[PDB]
DNA sequence: GCCGCGTCAGA
DNA sequence: TCTGACGCGGC
């Protein structure tokens, strides 16, 4: 547990299950966008945690997240 | 235990024996793509 | 290929029992057809037509009606139906079984330096479980181009391999599991970090959940692979989520064995000590002082504190002033996070209060506050539990002084009971029962004596001799709930007492000696009976509780909370469950 | 006699030596 | 990819006979041992009334 | 042998069946999915 | 106190008070003597007939069919083992002995008894019979070159047993238990009916048998209840029960019944059932010699049944040791012999119905196979013949004294409970009530008590001293298990007064089997010693009487998995019993005759014997040492000589102690100055802290001897080859290979190098187009062969010590084969020739020294030495030209031997003798451990919280005594670091030894050189012996501590190693002998990524032998359910185990590095739908719209 | 309409 | 061993 934890994220999204699915969708999106240009993943963290950080800092507002699936 | 759990599958391709193949099945499929304009490609495909 | 005939070593083959039953039904059918052809007499027609039915029934499931057929080795053959039933069958063996891949297992050791979400991992098992991830990262890294390349470069353990491995697992949690898995805390997720050696290390505060101790137990370790999985392990399965027990809200990560000894030790008091009654402004003052070596850590001092405190109703009022504390307790002032009142630390700190601290912390301050607090509590309890050098000699077990005469009275009364019997003046069973009570009560007395003989020590302190609570080792090991109980102390310093022959009917001779004094041959023999009985009774249970929990899991395996409200308005009537002598549950 | 005995060998020997 | 075997004379599926209660028995409304006798070539039974 | 007679149908509808056949069991994150994905329809429709 | 050679080297100060009545008998008697009764005779013991000949006696007069054919037994002769013990192991064979007997056949005209068989067939010969496996001197068998042990067996006795399954009243019963056959019974009812059954049956009234013979009321309560009428109705009714649906006959059942209980080869009681029934009924008027049942006997049975039904009698106890007996190997093999003889004689009565010969000889008749093919099978597959667990010399003795209740004729692991798993008051002197397993076996293994024995009938007796009118005599008898019920027996500590009269009046003793106080007037026996109650491996625990029982159980079960180490170190706190175990197991070399050392070196020992004080002898005998011989657990065995050139030794001394011994004392561990203080968490629960001086000094380091073996077969594509010629292999990986395909002897092989290089041919390529192209680019030819060599598995290392190679049969070997075999048998024969030559040189030196008569005395001993040299040089070629029958199909095989030292490391498992254990948790640098004020540091830091809760106090007292011994060591050192004289050293030694204790070692009996050996050997410490219940008491330990110059505690002041500031609260320290257990960490690590799969189910393997795959069993599924962790449960069941597509798919996704998952359906479910479809059931997927 | 005696199914 | 659910026969 480097910096951010579930106790943080649980304030915006709820039930701690929706968290899992929403973060998984977001991390999949961030993964398939070719973020793997390989000069960054050796200086920072896996997207699986990048998504959690993004949800904790309240940047994405998961109400928005789903609207990126219709962007699929 | 019993003998009936020491016999193992021997006539298949373990997921490693079948991963060192596509790494070659696709390799030459690109190697040739830096050769002839088109001709020798057609010829090697047809003749092999 | 579901009943193979594969050849194996020794130039031999391994048929399946089904091949034989098939090879029998077939040629019996064949002979039957040949007979029907040749127009044989009806007797042998009957015999064939019956032999055929027998072989068919054997093939389906032999043993339903007869004396099921056997092969040369004389085993009852494994018929068709006998493959999809029984614990070794097909349903609960390979459909809920599935020896999986990406796994390993080794011996556990302690590692008291980690944090509550980490675990040691021998670099060998790490190299093995993550191998394909390593391959991918090498290929993409441009240090190998084929797969045979990477496989040939990992076989020889290049130096870059270790670096790339370490960066692979930066935040890739694993699972850990201990074999008899009784409750969901039997499986939790940690974050590895490379270690040398060949044994898993795990934070001690969790060895209560896994119900583990380090006399040889071995743990398994599985890896998650996907993006959903290795995020589900992070959010729903990491040790920092499992503080309270699902069975009951009580916490599960409280300090246990000698983390409690050190705390209880440095949180006591002493009357005449050095530096007594001094004055200190803040914690750093007490630290500077105590490291200088003038004060005794059990001294009474006065500290002036000032910090916020959270009220029940979400308030947060300020608290200040001067409080009469002890040099020891102030040393714990640093770890208490801002938000809790000092009134928690300002006592003697036996286990039942450490748990209180942790519960209180969780319910008001959060969840992360609690894991950090338990971190510091362990980090400190370990420190001060070795600067105190607690140990155990044999003179720390003190036999009470009035033992011989307290035994003499009892044996004299016994002679008197034997007298009342010998002249037929009293019956037998009543003599037996009263002898039992005699020995029981006297043993109780001699046991209760050593409590005062070991928990009190008088000393002619300046002015006079007054009794004070002892600093004995074996008394502290059990007045702090660390490890022990009054009964063991009894059997060490007092006397064993009554040993029940296999049934439970007590023996009419009690054991007068004790372990510090040793026993005679007969006295040991009398005890081995109950020893073996109680030892055997566990092994002949270990399968029963599992049986009952299996049944129960079946009964209710499909109860899921699915909807917010069911709308109804009917329930039950609850009331404190009196038992004519007490409430026993409010 | 015809007394529920299952194993066929007897049910054949009986009639056999009749 | 299964196969099959041709049976000259029909043969009773053991399960539906010795499963307690015997579905064959419950159907024909007869006690089992009476059936097994017929099956074991120990009697006859009127098929044509 | 009893269910064989009645031509018994068995809707999966449970926890110890989606495991015999490898499906997201109808609990835990399974219902979370069946909720969130269902909430996509009402948008893309 | 020396009185002997070894103790003279390092005396063991002793404690206790009690005098030594009777030495402990030979340990392995139960296992050895149970064989001489079966193979030999002695008239003194009354054993006139070797049981083998007795079993032969009961078969041979058969006289097949009136053909004037007689069959009579005459004699028997046992051959000689073609290979002795140490050879039938190396060759891979079975120590064997052929059996041959003598038969006479006689005939005449053979008309209608017209001098039928009187005139002909005057000849006889010694027909071959079979093979008999002999046992070595120590009670083991070498079966296919694998030392095996046949544990004894405990089983119910044959006789009459009355009980009452009291879920009723008066529900009595009876049993007539036969030695072999079918067992009757006679049960009652609620009303009083006497039923009867034969081992299982319809419950027919007991009067049926009485008809089958033809206040006493119950007969009338029964006679009028059965409809049977007369004699034959009884038999025709019984015959229905035995064979239902079988139409009876006239002259058939008359054979059935009278063969059910009345055929001497169908039912018997064998001298025991007869005696136990006679004494039960008193009726001597029945011949105690005929073992078949009898009518008088059965009416006695029923009479006693109703008699007890009245109230005049007593039911029996099925667990009382007088009703269960021991049956060792020498009886099991006899039984198998009996079965084989049955078979062969049944075949004999038919090998006469093919007469075609003239003057038939009595040899063509006899057959052999069904005898050996039964004996051998019992020896090679029985449940009661397992590998000898060969951890260390205690393991051997324990396994040889074990006494199971499982196997043919006994119980089962789940067909018993709560009764046969308890200590009956009769267990006392017979089975140790502390030493058992701990799994599901607890209570069925019951190692044997030390002084125990076995009477001629198989009951376990025990010794005792009589008393005669209040004065304890010194006679000793062996009181049985039953007579003991009646007397009253004291215990070995109750003191006496100068005339053996009980000083106390009211004492403790066992009167009615149970314990009670009573008065000295009513006692009849006192025990022979104190350790009489406990096993031979419990007696190795100092201060046993200050410990619990659940804890001592583990303390005993553990110290027999202890692993021996490099340099044996005697315990410093023993019990004077390690002198006995090791001596009483054939790991040491006890001198046969008294003499002087001739010439000793680390391969053999030579002893010339002064014949003046010894019986007729040979003036020289030899002992051959055993260096680095393997053992079942891969542990190194080697003896090391003790003696020096020219030393006086005696008969019964230690020449060269061997396996895990030291000066003749069983030593399994080391001694570690150990503290007791929680250090920093690094000994939190039960962990242990070590000190890195232990490691650097080779303290806990073992030698494990692995052994691989490769074989070459003849497959249907051709012969495979082990030649060092395989393409795709450089000369670098081949560099360590010799010119023959086999590794050198000395090359330190690595983790994954070639040991023997092999190749096997293949075919059917039809290679892929791309493989075709790439062959066609580099001109890459496709080789038809593939190599399958032999390589050390990963994670191992070491070197090579022996390379056995076995060639082919019936084929003239080539140069590097035939010449090499001749050269090897030569390096055997010429070297042994120099060996026997040095032996003859010694004999000739002793003869020329004694020339002043060798003219005739030993003019033939060398004639016998050369005879055996030739016997061995021929047996070195009397093999099958390839050393074995080769199990046809096998061309060549090779054995490889690899050895590797191992040092202790975080993860191993140590355990003291007192039931405490733990896992080594870390290793700290020298300067970190706490250290006494002097400067010496402390090795181990155990944890104090353990001891009180689990009351294994005795460990503490062991640490106190150890500290004392270590003080006494430093004292002698100080006195010896100056003035290496002898007289004043006798003074300081008197001070150390005779100060405390009443034993007075009498140090006057040593010279000024032996004292300088002793004081030298005593520098490390002074050994102490505290017997098991005669122990040394606290104040003695304390006086010793004072003498040493320490506190009258164990406690002392310590200093941290990271600061120097002392700890408060003085800490305990001591010595505390410690062991390492055979649960190393090198063989439990076992990770796995991807490997083979199961044939019938497509799932990973399991066990770390192949490649494992950790069981994710059923209970771990509920866990992931409760979490609601759907995903991680799903792909834990398809992608990881048995989704054929998904496996490769995911393993591809990883190496590439994208995201995707496909989870269609597992394979085991398709297998299930098949298996159910292979019945008339149609399971199938479908769709639904309603 | 029931007092005893079976088989089967899990330990 | 048992513990019972479930029998299916003597009366
Ligand atoms: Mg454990």
């Amino acid at each position: 547990m480097a910096r951010v934890t579930v106790e943080d994220c649980l304030d915006k999204v709820e039930t701690r299950f929706d968290l899992v699915v929403l973060a998984s969708m977001r991390a999949n999106k961030i993964l398939k966008n070719g973020y793997s240009e390989s000069m960054e993943n050796e200086k920072k963290e896996k997207a699986t945690v990048v998504a959690l950080r993004e949800i904790a800092e309240s940047e994405i507002t998961s109400e928005q997240i789903l609207r990126n699936e219709i962007e699929g | 235990s019993t003998v009936g759990d020491f016999i193992e599958d021997k006539n298949n391709y373990s997921p490693i024996e079948a991963a060192n193949l596509e790494n070659l099945r696709e390799a030459i499929k690109e190697l040739i793509e830096t050769g002839l304009t088109e001709r020798e490609a057609k010829v090697l495909m047809m003749r092999f | 290929d579901l009943r193979p005939l594969v050849p194996i070593e020794g130039g031999r083959f391994a048929t399946s029992d089904l091949n034989d039953l098939y090879r029998r039904v077939i040629n019996r059918n064949n002979r039957l057809k040949k007979l029907l052809d040749l127009n044989a007499p009806d007797i042998i027609v009957r015999n064939e037509k019956r032999m055929l039915q027998e072989a068919v029934d054997a093939l389906l499931d032999n043993g339903r009606r007869g004396r099921a057929v056997t092969g040369s080795n004389k085993r009852p053959l494994k018929s068709l139906a006998d493959m999809i039933k029984g614990k070794q069958g097909r349903f609960r063996q390979n459909l809920l079984g599935k020896r999986v891949d990406y796994s390993g297992r080794s011996v556990i050791t302690v590692g008291p330096s980690l944090r509550l979400h980490e675990c040691g991992l021998p670099k060998k098992m790490a190299l093995e479980l993550f191998k394909p991830f390593v391959y991918s990262k090498l290929r993409l890294g441009g240090h190998a181009t084929t797969i045979k390349q990477a496989k040939r470069m990992v076989e020889l353990e290049e130096a870059v391999v270790w670096d790339i491995l370490e960066t692979v697992i930066n935040e890739h949690p694993v699972l850990l599991n201990r074999a008899p898995t009784l409750h969901r805390l039997g499986i939790q997720a940690f974050e590895p970090r490379l270690i040398e050696g060949k044994a898993i290390q795990l934070h001690p505060l969790v060895c209560a959940a896994f119900n583990a101790d380090f006399d040889g137990d071995q743990m398994a370790v599985h890896v998650p692979l996907t993006v959903e999985s290795q995020l589900e392990a992070r959010v729903l399965m990491m040790s920092t989520n499992n503080i309270l027990s699902p069975a009951s809200g009580q916490p599960i990560i409280t300090p246990t064995q000698d983390i409690v000894l050190g705390l209880y030790y440095i949180t006591r008091e002493k009357e005449g000590a050095r530096g007594e009654g001094k004055l200190f402004s803040s914690y750093e003052d007490v630290s500077r002082a105590y490291n200088s070596g003038t004060i005794d850590i059990h001294a009474k001092i006065k500290l002036r504190i000032d910090r916020q405190v959270f009220d029940t109703k979400g308030n947060t009022y300020n608290e200040k002033g001067v409080v009469n504390t002890t040099v020891g307790r102030a040393l714990l002032l640093n770890i208490l996070p801002e938000g809790l009142s000092f009134s928690l630390l300002n006592k003697v700190l036996v286990k039942k209060e450490i748990s209180k601290i942790i519960n209180q912390a969780f319910r008001v301050l959060g969840g992360k506050a609690t894991v950090v607090l338990a971190d510091k509590l362990m980090y400190a309890g370990f420190k001060y539990s070795t600067l105190s050098g607690v140990s155990v000699g044999v003179d720390d077990m003190t036999i009470p002084d009035n033992k011989e005469a307290k035994i003499e009275e009892a044996e004299k009364e016994i002679k008197q009971i034997t007298e009342q019997y010998q002249s037929s003046l009293i019956t037998e069973n009543e003599r037996y029962n009263n002898i039992i009570n005699i020995w029981s009560k006297t043993s109780d007395e001699v046991g209760a004596s050593m409590m005062d003989a070991i928990s009190k020590d008088t000393v002619s302190i300046n002015g006079e001799k007054k009794e004070i609570e002892s600093f004995n080792s074996v008394y502290m090991m059990a007045k702090s709930g660390a490890r022990g109980s009054y009964n063991q102390m009894r059997q060490l310093a007092g006397m064993r007492g009554l040993m029940a022959k296999p049934d439970g009917t007590m023996i009419e001779t009690a054991i007068t000696a004790n372990f510090r004094e040793g026993l005679s041959v007969l006295q040991y023999f009398t005890s081995t009976h109950g020893a073996r009985k109680g030892l055997a009774d566990t092994a002949l249970k270990t399968a029963n509780a599992g049986y009952l929990t299996r049944r129960l899991v079946d009964v209710a395996q499909d109860l899921v909370v699915i909807e917010e409200d069911c709308g109804t308005d009917d329930g039950l009537m609850f009331s404190a469950i009196v038992e004519d002598g007490e409430v026993k549950v409010p | 006699l015809k007394g529920k005995t299952s194993d066929p060998i007897r049910m054949y020997m009986r009639e056999m030596g009749i | 990819r299964m196969g099959h075997i041709d049976l000259v004379c029909p043969v009773v599926h053991i399960w539906y006979l010795k499963s307690l209660p015997s579905r064959i028995g419950l159907f024909l409304d007869m006690p089992l041992k009476n059936v097994e006798k017929v099956l074991y070539f120990e009697s006859y039974i009127v098929t044509d009334p | 042998t009893e269910a064989s007679i009645n031509s018994q149908i068995d809707n999966l509808r449970g926890l110890k069946e989606n495991v015999l056949i490898g499906r997201l069991i109808p609990a835990g994150t399974g219902l979370a999915v069946r909720k969130e994905s269902a909430k996509i329809e009402k948008m893309r429709e | 106190m020396s009185y002997s050679y070894a103790e003279k080297k390092r005396i063991r100060k002793e404690f206790g008070v009690l005098p030594h009545i009777l030495d402990v008998p030979y340990l392995l008697s139960i296992q050895t003597e149970s064989y001489k009764k079966f193979l030999t005779v002695d008239a003194a013991k009354g054993r006139l007939h070797s049981g083998l000949e007795i079993v032969l006696k009961q078969s041979f007069p058969v006289e097949s069919k009136n053909g004037q054919y007689e069959l009579h037994y005459v004699d028997y002769q046992i051959g000689e083992p073609t290979f002795d013990e140490t050879e039938c192991q190396v060759r891979g064979a079975t120590y064997d002995a052929p059996l041959n007997v003598k038969l006479r056949l006689v005939v005449y005209n053979k008309d209608a008894l017209p001098n039928e068989k009187i005139v002909e067939d005057i000849r006889e010969e010694y027909v071959y019979m079979g093979d008999i496996p002999l046992m070595t001197t120590n009670g083991t068998f070498i079966i296919n070159g694998t030392e095996r042990v046949v544990v004894s067996q405990l089983h119910r006795s044959p006789g009459a047993f009355f009980s009452k399954d009291d879920s009723e009243e008066g529900a009595f019963s009876a049993r007539i238990i036969p030695y072999r056959g079918s067992w009757l019974d006679f049960e009652f009812d609620s009303k009083g009916i006497i039923w009867a059954r034969i081992d299982r049956k319809r419950k027919f009234c007991a009067t049926v048998i009485l008809k089958a013979l033809g206040r006493g009321r119950y007969i009338s309560d029964t006679l009028k209840y059965d409809l049977t009428r007369n004699t034959d109705e009884a038999l025709v009714e019984i015959y229905k029960v035995l064979r239902p649906g079988d139409p009876p006959a006239a002259a058939s059942v008359k054979a059935l019944f009278e063969g059910l209980f009345f055929i001497e080869s169908r039912y018997s009681l064998s001298d025991i059932g007869r005696m136990k029934l006679n004494a039960r009924l008193g009726s001597d008027k029945v011949s105690k010699d005929i073992y078949t049942l009898e009518n008088s006997d059965i009416v006695g049975v029923i009479e006693e049944l109703i008699n007890i039904r009245d109230g005049k009698g007593k039911v029996d106890d099925i667990d009382h040791l007088g009703n269960r007996r021991v049956r060792s190997v020498g009886e099991m093999v006899e039984n198998q012999f009996r079965i084989g003889l049955y078979r062969v004689e049944k075949g004999i009565r038919e090998s006469m119905s093919l007469v075609h010969k003239d003057k038939l000889m009595p040899k063509d008749i006899v057959n052999s196979k069904p005898i050996t093919a039964a004996i051998k099978e019992f020896f090679t597959s029985g449940a009661l013949s397992q590998f000898m667990d060969q951890d260390n010399p205690l393991s051997e003795v324990t396994h040889k004294r074990r006494i199971s209740a499982l196997g043919p004729g006994g119980l089962s692991r789940d067909r018993a409970g709560f009764e046969v798993r308890d200590v009956h008051a009769t267990h006392y002197g017979r089975l140790c009530p502390i030493e058992t397993p701990e799994g599901p076996n607890i209570g069925l293994i019951n190692s044997l008590a030390s002084y125990a024995r076995v009477n001629d009938y198989g009951f376990l007796e025990a010794p005792y001293r009589k008393v005669v009118d209040g004065k304890v005599t010194d006679e000793i008898e062996y009181l049985s298990a039953i007579d003991e019920d009646n007397y009253v027996i004291a215990q070995a500590s109750t003191k006496l007064d100068e005339n053996n009269h009980f000083v106390e009046d009211i004492i403790q003793c066992r009167s009615g089997g149970e314990a009670i106080f009573t008065e000295s007037s009513r006692v009849q026996y006192m025990d022979v010693s104190a350790k009489q109650m406990v096993s031979a491996a419990a007696a190795l625990i100092p201060f046993l009487e200050h410990d619990d029982a659940n804890r001592v159980l583990m303390g005993a079960n553990m110290q027999r998995q202890a692993v021996p180490t490099l340099k044996s170190e005697k315990p410093l706190v023993g019990t004077g019993m390690e002198k006995i175990v090791a001596r009483d197991s054939g790991n040491c070399i006890i001198a046969r005759n008294v003499g002087e050392v001739a010439e000793v070196d680390s391969n053999r020992i030579v002893i010339k014997v002064d014949t003046e004080k010894s019986q007729t002898s040979n003036l020289v005998d030899i002992y051959s040492l055993t260096k680095f011989k393997r053992s079942n657990k891969n542990t190194c065995i080697n003896q090391r000589p003790i003696v020096n050139v020219g030393d006086k030794v005696e008969a019964g001394d230690i020449l060269a102690d061997g396996f895990a011994t030291d000066f003749g004392e069983l030593s399994l561990g080391h001694n570690l100055m150990v503290a007791f203080m929680p250090w920093n968490g690094y000994n939190f629960e039960d962990s242990i802290l070590l000190s890195e001086r232990i490691v650097k000094d080779d303290k806990y380091t073992s030698i494990h001897i692995e052994e691989f073996t490769c074989v070459a077969r003849d497959t249907k594509l051709g012969p495979e080859e082990i030649t060092a010629d395989i393409p795709n292999v450089s000369e670098s990986s081949l560099a360590k290979l010799d010119e023959s395909g086999i590794v050198h002897i000395g090359a330190n092989v690595e983790a994954g190098d070639i040991l023997v290089a092999k190749i096997t041919p293949k075919a059917e390529q039809q290679l892929t187009p791309e493989e075709r192209l790439l062959r066609a680019i580099f001109n890459e030819k496709a080789s038809n062969v593939v190599d399958s060599s032999l390589r050390m598995p990963s994670g191992t290392s070491g070197t090579v010590i022996n390379v056995q190679v076995f060639e082919n049969d019936k084929g003239g070997k080539s140069k590097r084969a035939l010449k090499i075999e001749k050269e090897l048998i030569d390096k055997a024969r010429k070297d042994f020739d120099e060996e026997f030559a040095v032996i003859e040189s010694v004999v000739k030196s002793s003869i020329e020294q004694e020339v002043v008569e060798k003219v005739q005395n030993a003019r033939e001993y060398y004639e016998e030495a050369k005879i055996a040299i030739d016997a061995k040089f021929e047996a070195k070629k009397k093999s099958i030209t390839q050393s074995n029958e080769l199990s046809p199909g096998v061309l060549k095989t090779v054995k490889v031997f690899v050895a590797i030292k191992k040092r202790i490391q975080p993860g191993d498992k140590m355990a003291g003798r007192h039931g405490n254990k733990g896992v080594v948790s870390r290793v700290l640098p020298v300067e970190d451990m706490p250290y006494m004020e002097d400067g010496t540091p402390v090795d181990v830091c155990l944890n104090p919280l353990g001891i009180p809760s689990r009351m294994n106090i005795g460990q503490i007292l062991e640490a106190h005594l150890g500290l004392a011994s270590y003080g006494l060591g430093k004292k002698i050192e100080k006195t010896l670091e100056k003035t290496r004289k002898a007289a004043e050293l006798r003074k300081t030694l008197e001070e150390v030894y005779n100060s405390v204790g009443d034993k007075k070692v009498n140090l006057e009996a040593l010279n000024d050189e032996e004292i300088l050996t002793l004081c030298d050997n005593l520098k490390g410490g002074v050994p102490i012996a505290t017997p098991v219940f005669d122990g040394a008491k606290e104040e003695d330990i304390k006086s010793l501590l004072k003498i040493g110059g320490f506190a009258t505690n164990g406690q002392m002041k310590l200093f941290d190693g990271r600061t120097g500031k002392p700890f408060d609260r003085h800490v305990t320290v001591g010595y505390m002998y410690m062991l390492k257990l055979d649960h190393l960490v090198d063989d439990k690590m076992h990770a796995r990524s991807t490997g083979s799969y199961s044939l019938v189910t497509q799932q990973p393997l399991g066990g770390k032998a192949q490649f494992g795959g950790q069981r994710f069993g059923e209970m771990e599924v509920w866990a992931l359910q409760a979490y609601g962790a759907a995903y991680t449960l799903r792909e834990m069941l398809t992608v990881k185990s048995d989704d054929i597509a998904g496996r490769s798919k995911m393993y591809k996704n990883i190496v590439d590095g994208k995201l995707t998952m496909n989870v269609d359906v597992p394979e085991s479910f398709n297998v299930l739908r098949n298996e159910v479809r292979a019945l008339g059931i149609d399971m199938d997927f479908d769709y639904s719209s309603e």
